């Protein structure tokens, strides 16, 4: 675990602060009595300045003891390599984070086809994490992909994708029938519930939002990550009105890049 | 009577070993250079304006003051020494020493 490193760093900072506080106390007391214009302010200022340093020393010692209660249990040229490698990944990690936000491109032009196994392995690679999510693939009609994604005991999502580009989504509850009489996937149907219709609209807005121009895998990854947050539904209240119910509906809006519950009327 | 002699090296080294045993606290130089006699030059007239004037110790009685002194003091014109105006200890003080500076300083 890496918490011990932070605990040790905080202990070092605390002991340095304690030493600096003792030095400050003794220097400030050595300085002596000042002028402070009138007599009455001269009397109060020295005492006020003297009390604060001792209070700071006591507070630092108390927090140091609180941490003490909290804490618990050729080669050189090799290390010079290691301490360099971790210095690179972080250095680029910020630089990639600051250049993507300020995109200076104006147009893709100057002056689609994928193997089915590619899509299948990408979807499996998405499926390996998020153990609650379960994804099933089919192609009843042509090369278009139909995916059924089940979430917990709450959600069932039907996704129609056109050559790995997500195209259409319809969600339903758990007990509702998802298959047709023939046994195939039912594409054209409705959830017969207001909240599920509202979250279908939300999913349509989400798929209209996440749009990268030349990386299509990150788009479906972000969509799956956003859809992951819905498992906690009916247990979390809105961040503005406090109560769960507004006009008889529970919070059904999950903000992008900050996944917290919200009512639709609360924006 | 008229020695004209130089100290031997033994004295030099034994005083060299002295600071290894005795610390030298400090010293203060009294003749603070502030007079205009050492600043004026011949055929060089000086034009001075009002209020421009282009480790504080009590030099009479060896008393240390703070970083910024509290009580007002008096400054000698010629030597430039600074001394406290009203002495703190009067009921118990050397009256043979304090009475020698009431009128003027040397
Ligand atoms: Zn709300
Ligand atoms: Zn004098």
């Amino acid at each position: 675990v890496s918490v011990n490193l932070e605990a040790f760093s905080q202990a070092i900072s605390a002991i340095q602060a304690l030493r600096s506080s003792v030095s400050r106390v003794f220097d400030c007391l050595k300085d002596g009595m000042r002028n402070k214009e009138t007599l009455e302010g001269r009397e109060k200022a020295f005492i006020a300045h003297f009390q604060d340093n001792l209070h700071s020393v006591n507070r630092d010692l108390n927090e140091l003891e609180r941490l003490s209660n909290l804490v618990g249990k050729l080669y050189s040229q090799l290390l010079q390599a290691y301490k360099w490698s971790n210095k690179l990944q972080y250095h680029a990690g910020l630089a990639s984070g600051l250049l993507n936000q300020q995109s200076l491109k104006r147009s893709a032009n100057q002056m689609l086809v994928l193997p089915p196994q590619y899509v299948d392995d990408v979807i499996s690679r998405i499926d390996r994490m998020f153990p609650e999510m379960s994804i099933h693939l089919s192609r009843p009609n042509g090369t278009s992909a139909m995916l059924l994604v089940t979430l917990g005991k709450v959600l069932k999502v039907i996704v129609v994708m056109r050559s790995l580009f997500i195209d259409r989504t319809i969600v339903k509850g758990y007990n509702e029938n998802v298959y047709t009489e023939d046994g195939k996937l039912d594409i054209w149907s409705k959830s017969n519930y207001q909240v599920f219709q509202k979250v279908t609209d939300h999913a349509t807005t989400a798929l209209l939002h996440y749009q990268l121009p030349q990386m299509p895998d990150v788009v479906v990854r972000s969509f799956m990550t956003w859809l992951r947050s819905y498992i906690k539904l009916f247990q979390a209240p809105c961040q503005r009105c406090g109560k769960f119910l507004q006009d008889g509906l529970p919070p059904t809006w999950r903000d992008f890049r900050t996944l917290e519950a919200f009512h639709d009327t609360c924006r | 009577e008229g020695p004209a002699s130089e100290p031997d090296e033994a004295l030099v080294d034994e005083c060299c070993l002295l600071p290894s045993q005795l610390l030298i606290p400090s010293l203060d130089w009294l003749p603070a250079s502030d007079g205009l006699v050492s600043r004026l030059q011949p055929k060089q007239p000086l034009r001075l304006q009002f209020g421009r004037a282009p480790p504080k110790i009590d030099h009479l009685r060896r008393l240390h003051l703070g970083a910024c002194p509290t009580e007002e003091c008096k400054a000698c014109t010629r030597c430039g020494c600074v001394t406290m105006l009203k002495s703190p200890n009067r009921t118990t003080a050397v009256k043979q020493w304090e009475q020698r500076w009431i009128k003027n300083c040397l």
